[PDB]
RNA sequence: GCUAAACCUAGCCCCAAACCCACUCCACCUUACUACCAGACAACCUUAGCCAAACCAUUUACCCAAAUAAAGUAUAGGCGAUAGAAAUUGAAACCUGGCGCAAUAGAUAUAGUACCGCAAGGGAAAGAUGAAAAAUUAUAACCAAGCAUAAUAUAGCAAGGACUAACCCCUAUACCUUCUGCAUAAUGAAUUAACUAGAAAUAACUUUGCAAGGAGAGCCAAAGCUAAGACCCCCGAAACCAGACGA
RNA sequence: CCGAGCCUGGUGAUAGCUGGUUGUCCAAGAUAGAAUCUUAGUUCAACUUUAAAUUUGCCCACAGAACCCUCUAAAUCCCCUU
RNA sequence: CUGAACUCCUCACACCCAAUUGGACCAAUCUAUCACCCUAUAGAAGAACUAAUGUUAGUAUAAGUAACAUGAAAACAUUCUC
RNA sequence: CUCUUACUUUUAACCAGUGAAAUUGACCUGCCCGUGAAGAGGCGGGCAUAACACAGCAAGACGAGAAGACCCUAUGGAGCUUU
């Protein structure tokens, strides 16, 4: 019995269909394009990394401006909202500063309050109560 | 073989209505096996693609390559059978729609060499393919101004929208 | 070794191992001391006496010479008066 | 892939959900063999599941035509017009009653 | 395998009859006349 | 290119035809028959492997001995030389030893 | 199959060769272990438990003298001839609780396996068979088949 | 040529999707579509809906002037 | 599979005519380095691993298996309700049209199989409507098999063959092992 | 849109059976295919070597007149590699078939032709409508690479993440082999199609059967025995020997 | 392409050497050394894989393991408990 | 403060080592029996190619490149130059 | 040769006709310093940068061509010589 390979036709084009958009020969040559194909899939699959850091460093850039806008740089935003328990991410923060600005100024004013209050505390050696602001709510 | 550029002049077309624009007339015709290369050819039927029927005649006749006076003979029989058979008023009022090349069925013979070498030679052939559409040819498209390249930024510039957030 | 002869097409025996080994049925084989015989003049009377003792074999040399060896060295066989019959079977041995 | 595919912006069919919830599904057309190995997980699902799964879902047409072939597929109409053709080839019961509940959720 | 070379139309010139057989005598192609009981209907 | 653009003819078979109906018949004529004649006996074919099975180099060696005498003599040379390359073969080229 | 060497071209040396030291089955001396194996007697052993559980069962009958053809035939030993097999040995084995009085003819036999025949009243003796012999009485029909 | 009925079969499909594509068919109604039934199709309409329509009333709202008029076309030419 | 006999074959590279000569010399005219032009790779070369027919596929199932298969599928039949004995296939008429109607009313099935006892004993009446019809064959009880059993869907058995059976089918349940083959003389065999 | 693609027959392979075996006239051992003149020339004779032995030097299986078994036993042997009986035992046998190939397959074969070689000798390629061609302005199209329809715009293994947006932004040192380690300026690869490479005993394991017995004479057996299943590739030298052909 | 011609055959010469070795998916998985006309290889061990049986294994407390003698070394072996 | 495939969070989980080894699936082909717009359970085997300066065939690149050709006029009669 | 120059012919280049070969993983084929299988068009930091033909040049692509002939290895060959 000589059996041959009958449905070889089938099996290239799940391949080649990936390169069409390619450029050149190996868009429609299965030699060039399945080692293009090969190093596509794999650039996707480790660009799924890369995303989600470069979004991270672009609510970042957004929020170090917004900051400037009301003298403040990220450090101290960022620091300061977590010691008032305001637990907003970046994600949040840089969608507050393009659309919802009148609620961005609060939050500055917010941590540039508490910065304040950090700083009056070091002046004193403990005697002085804790400021407003820098009250922490207890969950037991 | 394939020989679909002569079946495209047998296609007929369903009676137009009162109402309907009067449609053009499209006269498909070719040569096959000529004794040419289809690179040189390319170049003469890029020259007269969108020209008019009387002004193509009028450079391929002061042309000196071969092939010209072989187009020259191609269009004026698609011209003639165009007026006698697919009812065309105007012999004149033709334009070269579609003109362009394509490879023949070519012989191979040998090509001596030194040192006991030989090359393997090929006596090319090409086809032509020409279509004529009734009707003046259509005016060229006028280069794009400083209007449209300004129209144009400014419209990119208005439809850029603010990514990677709501 | 060849595994298949051209006349019968069957495993042959090497007889290289049958003139040394004895294979009990168990599946030991005994072997003879290499230079039990040679020179008895400056050698001790302790390295003379274990020289002359029949020794078993270890794994790896038992399964190379079952394998050079056809089923025929393998079977029961059942000699009269033979000094080894006793040895042909384990007793009281675990795992 | 996501640049050899194409894409879209995430939406819905006619703002659903905002006054009333309106289910998409819209019909349903099996195509089941009265012999045929292939189609033995379909047959049981129209014995005992198919009926149980239209009470509940009164706002789908179903329809279970018996023919001969050698591939059983159900085809999913919604209201929008889109029609996704699945096949139940060779698939138990389980895994029909799972994939048929799937098409009614989706829009 | 499944090559044929094919050349271009030749399109005969005469079409009458005489001159067929004017110009096959001119060529040496002789065409012995036909032998057969069944005639067209 | 390399697969063809129209169906083949159907592939019709006849599934009660004699030999698909009575195949398999008379295959315990030993246990039914009181042991006169065997299966093997049943089998038609080469005479050298009538009841016998083995491989190349068991099925080479039994034809040369049993119809060797009756070949032809090209077929025969050949014979001898696949013998001799299936011995080089068989007992000194492998993975195992 | 690896990376080339022999091993992966499939040249490997022969079985027992050890890479050119004198090999494990060649540096030991040579000792007659097995000198004239093919020419040794040998002897199927037939222990009286065998031969008390075939009387049990009705496979050999004890009233009828017992011989080598009986035992073959109720399935009790089975000869080799072709083995260098010249018979059958009487054991000893299951003296203590062997009780039948039989007639029974064993090539050999023990000192002991004899008195437990004799103390039930039976009687035992020892005959010889030539190979020639020893395969008629052990398959006498397909002897009888031969027209000798 | 190589045995088989498979890739043929196949590749027959292929074909035709890709006639499809070149030549597109001209659509038409669902009702001339196979699996369709007008008085199953109508009650879901409600149902899906979470209506409790009348289908009297309701098979009256989708029939249109236009419709009944040509109706009556088809019924003259063949004389019912 | 045990009286099947494949006649396939291919030439191997030593076997196609030629071959013997070097194509080209081993270097200098920077081609590819080959031995003959019949080698596998070559186009009209040799086949590397092929079939090296007649092959042969037998071999043997203890009796006492091949005897047991047959209790099975008489097992089957019977508790699936495909069984059915008769006394005599002695028909009224040598008609084929009759037993095919005859298997209708009942409802036995598309393909029948009908056991005889011997081949000589068996009425002409059954065998002119058995030689005429495709589905409706009758064989000797000496010819029983699993595969024609599972093929056909209803099996007929007369009386006689019932007890026939019996008797080859439980005497490997009790019988010694053999000294020597059971087609030489035996004191109780046969019968 | 060209080039092309696509097909199913020709026949072949393996068995069985049967032993096999010419012719019109004329010409042909001289320079064969050449009508006609003095002759006497005559046939026989151990194969070797490659290879294995990891060199090599004795040695290294080659149908030789019945399948099986005896038995890979006796025996031979740098007692190494390996080689290897007999006595005895004793079976069956109905040509007209195929879980064989289907035009790169299967015979080399359309042919031992064309062509190559002084000679011995080596040795191809390919075909395809239809019931009708006395229907040929015919049998639709849709599919490899290669081109054409339709050249190109900063920046980079050519893509991916994306994006309103093709490109611009960010990220990313082809593959295989071979190596301690290759983006390496180490190997191979123009590309498409087709062809092109893991063959098996010993024991052991798993799943049935029967069980101190197993096996359809042979053999094994101090729970074994029978059966099955499942593990051991391709191309490549320079060489050596025999017999022919050549000044 | 004569340090000894060519053709065919033995012949599928041999090659511890180079190259090549075709569907998907998961899993475990880097190794003291000895001998060898042997170090471009192989066999034994060691490491490694799978199945099976059984009971200890790893980590480690005191106590304990040399005089001759130059570094009065970092450590090790042994080892219940855990 | 920035900063990973470390860790947590929502959900899921057999789903990142050469040689080697173990295991679960499977394309197509033939056969048995089913099936009947292309499948099922099994049994078989010339059973799967991005690579061997691989074989054959087709078509590209180099490249419309290298290279190749016909002494002159005329009445095509003839003459003229070399 | 100092120390080259001028002219003729062939070649050449343009028009027309005909139409090969080695070569080629894919290419959207820049420079400097540094890095690194130790000598980078492809990596890092910098500089440069619309697209495109023709004719020239031979610094680089460890450029093409011939599985290095030198050297070493193979229990690989052969020729010659010999106490
Ligand atoms: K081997
Ligand atoms: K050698
Ligand atoms: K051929
Ligand atoms: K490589
Ligand atoms: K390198
Ligand atoms: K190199
Ligand atoms: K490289
Ligand atoms: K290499
Ligand atoms: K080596
Ligand atoms: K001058
Ligand atoms: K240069
Ligand atoms: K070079
Ligand atoms: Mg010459
Ligand atoms: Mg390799
Ligand atoms: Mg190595
Ligand atoms: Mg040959
Ligand atoms: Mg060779
Ligand atoms: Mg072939
Ligand atoms: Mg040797
Ligand atoms: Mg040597
Ligand atoms: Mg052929
Ligand atoms: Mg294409
Ligand atoms: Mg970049
Ligand atoms: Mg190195
Ligand atoms: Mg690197
Ligand atoms: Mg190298
Ligand atoms: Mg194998
Ligand atoms: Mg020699
Ligand atoms: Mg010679
Ligand atoms: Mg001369
Ligand atoms: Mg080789
Ligand atoms: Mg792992
Ligand atoms: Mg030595
Ligand atoms: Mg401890
Ligand atoms: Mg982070
Ligand atoms: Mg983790
Ligand atoms: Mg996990
Ligand atoms: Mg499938
Ligand atoms: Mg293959
Ligand atoms: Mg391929
Ligand atoms: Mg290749
Ligand atoms: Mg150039
Ligand atoms: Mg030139
Ligand atoms: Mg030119
Ligand atoms: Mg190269
Ligand atoms: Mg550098
Ligand atoms: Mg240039
Ligand atoms: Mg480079
Ligand atoms: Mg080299
Ligand atoms: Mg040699």
């Amino acid at each position: 019995l000589r059996n041959r390979v009958t449905d070889r036709y089938f099996r290239i084009q799940e391949v080649l269909k990936h390169a069409r958009h390619f450029r050149g020969r190996k868009n429609r040559c299965y030699r060039l394009a399945v080692r293009t194909v090969i190093r596509a899939f794999v650039k996707c699959t480790k660009a799924r990394y890369l995303k989600k850091k470069n979004m991270r460093t672009l609510w970042i850039n957004r929020i170090t401006a917004a900051s400037q806008e009301h003298g403040l740089k990220y450090p101290a935003l960022i620091g300061n909202l977590v010691k008032c328990q305001v637990e907003l991410n970046r994600k949040v923060l840089a969608d507050l500063a393009i659309y919802e600005p009148k609620t961005f100024k609060s939050l500055a004013a917010l941590a540039s309050r508490r910065r304040h209050e950090g700083f009056a505390a070091a002046l004193g050696d403990g005697k002085e109560p804790e400021g407003i602001f820098s009250r922490v709510v207890q969950y037991h | 073989i394939s020989r679909k550029w002569e079946k495209k002049n047998k296609i007929v077309y369903p009676p137009q209505l009162p109402g309907e624009p009067r449609r053009p007339a499209e006269i498909y015709h070719c040569r096959r096996q000529i004794k040419y290369s289809k690179d040189k050819m390319w170049y003469l039927a890029k020259l007269i693609r969108g020209m008019s029927i009387d002004q193509a005649l009028a450079q391929l006749e002061f042309n000196d390559k071969k092939g010209a006076k072989i187009i020259k003979e191609v269009l004026l029989e698609a011209q003639d059978m165009a007026v006698r058979d697919h009812n065309v008023e105007f012999r004149s009022n033709l334009y070269i729609a579609e003109s362009t090349s394509g490879r023949g069925q070519c012989l191979k013979r040998i090509r001596y060499h030194g040192r006991g070498r030989f090359g393997i030679m090929e006596k090319v052939y090409c086809h032509y393919f020409v279509k004529l559409v009734e009707g003046p040819p259509p005016p060229p498209e006028p280069p794009k101004t400083a209007v449209a390249h300004a129209k144009e930024y400014i419209q990119q510039l208005r439809s850029r929208t603010i990514v990677h957030t709501l | 070794l060849t595994y298949f002869s051209a006349r019968k097409g069957k495993r042959k025996t090497v007889k290289a191992v049958i003139d040394r080994f004895l294979r009990l049925h168990c599946g030991l084989w005994v072997r003879r001391k290499a230079g039990y015989k040679k020179k008895l003049w400056k050698k001790t009377p302790a390295r003379k006496k274990r020289l002359r003792e029949f020794v078993f074999c270890n794994k790896t040399q038992s399964k190379l010479l079952d394998k050079m060896t056809t089923s025929f060295w393998k079977r029961r066989n059942w000699y009269v008066d033979d000094p080894y019959q006793k040895y042909h079977d384990r007793t009281n041995l675990k795992v | 892939t996501a640049r050899g595919t194409p894409s879209r912006f995430l939406a819905s069919v006619l703002h659903n959900g905002l006054g009333r919830y309106v289910q998409q599904l819209q019909r349903l057309s099996f195509s089941v063999s009265r012999d045929g190995a292939s189609s033995r997980g379909a047959r049981e699902f129209v014995e005992r599941e198919v009926i149980d799964f239209a009470r509940r879902n009164p706002g789908v047409v179903i329809y279970v035509n018996s023919r001969p072939c050698c591939v059983p597929r159900v085809v999913a109409e919604y209201l929008n017009g889109a029609v996704r053709e699945e096949s139940i080839h060779c698939k138990s019961v389980e895994e029909i009653s799972t994939l048929v509940q799937k098409l009614a959720d989706q829009s | 395998t499944k090559k044929r070379f094919t050349p271009p139309i030749y399109q005969p010139k005469f079409k009458t009859e005489k001159e067929f057989m004017q110009h096959a005598r001119k060529a040496g192609l002789v065409i012995p006349p036909e032998k057969s009981d069944r005639s067209i209907h | 290119i390399g697969i063809r653009l129209t169906l083949p003819p159907p592939k019709v078979v006849d599934r009660w035809n004699e030999k698909r109906a009575m195949f398999g018949v008379y295959d315990n004529i030993g246990i039914l028959g009181n042991f006169e004649k065997h299966p093997k006996e049943l089998i038609r074919g080469p005479i050298w492997l009538r009841g016998w099975k083995g491989n190349e180099l068991q099925r080479c060696i039994r034809k040369r001995k049993m119809v060797g005498s009756r070949m032809f003599a090209d077929d025969l040379h050949n014979l001898n030389k696949r013998i001799r390359y299936l011995y080089k073969h068989f007992n000194r080229h492998g993975k195992f030893r | 199959r690896g990376h080339k060497g022999e091993r992966q071209r499939g040249t490997r040396p022969r079985l027992g060769f050890e890479g050119g030291q004198t090999p494990f089955y060649i540096r030991i001396p040579k000792y007659g272990f097995n000198e004239g194996h093919s020419f040794r007697r040998q002897y199927k052993p037939l222990s009286l438990n065998r031969l008390q559980y075939l009387i049990d069962l009705g496979r050999v009958d004890p009233s009828q003298p017992i011989d080598l053809t009986q035992l073959v035939n109720g399935r009790g030993v089975t000869i080799q001839p072709l083995k260098r097999d010249y018979g059958v040995q009487l054991v000893e084995e299951g003296a203590d609780t062997f009780t039948a009085k039989v007639n029974i003819e064993v090539q050999l036999a023990s000192e002991l396996a004899i008195a437990a025949i004799e103390k039930n009243g039976g009687v035992v003796t020892t005959a010889f068979y030539d190979p020639r012999s020893l395969d008629i009485v052990c398959k006498p029909v397909p002897f009888f088949l031969r027209g000798q | 040529v190589k045995k088989g009925f498979r890739a043929a079969f196949r590749f027959q499909k292929e074909l035709e999707r890709q006639r499809l594509l070149r030549c597109p068919p001209p659509p038409v109604r669902r009702s001339e579509k196979p699996n369709w039934d007008y008085h199953a199709e109508i009650q879901a309409f409600g149902h899906r809906l979470q209506e409790n329509f009348s289908l009297d009333l309701l098979k009256t709202a989708f029939v249109n002037s236009c419709y009944i008029k040509s109706e009556e076309a088809k019924r003259q030419q063949l004389g019912i | 599979n045990f009286k099947r006999i494949s006649y396939a074959k291919t030439k191997t590279r030593a076997e196609v005519r030629g071959g013997g000569r070097k194509p080209w010399p081993q270097k200098g005219t920077g081609r590819a380095r080959h031995g003959s032009i019949r080698s596998p790779l070559w186009r009209g070369g040799g086949v590397a691993h092929g079939p090296r027919g007649p092959t042969s596929y037998y071999y043997m199932l203890p009796m006492k298996v091949r005897a047991l298969g047959l209790k099975v599928a008489l097992t089957v039949k019977l508790a699936q309700d495909d069984l059915h004995i008769m006394d005599s296939l002695e028909l009224p008429t040598g008609d084929p049209q009759y037993l095919t109607e005859l298997a209708h009313y009942r409802r036995w099935g598309d393909s029948v199989l009908l056991v005889d006892l011997t081949h000589e004993e068996m009425p002409q009446s059954i065998v002119e409507a058995t030689s005429r019809l495709k589905t409706f064959n009758l064989i000797p009880a000496v010819g029983l098999n699993v595969h024609s059993m599972l093929k056909h869907q209803t099996l007929v058995l007369t009386l006689p063959t019932v007890a026939f059976l019996e008797d080859k089918l439980l005497w490997q349940d009790s019988r010694y092992r053999p000294l020597y083959p059971f087609s030489l003389p035996y004191s109780d065999f046969p019968r």
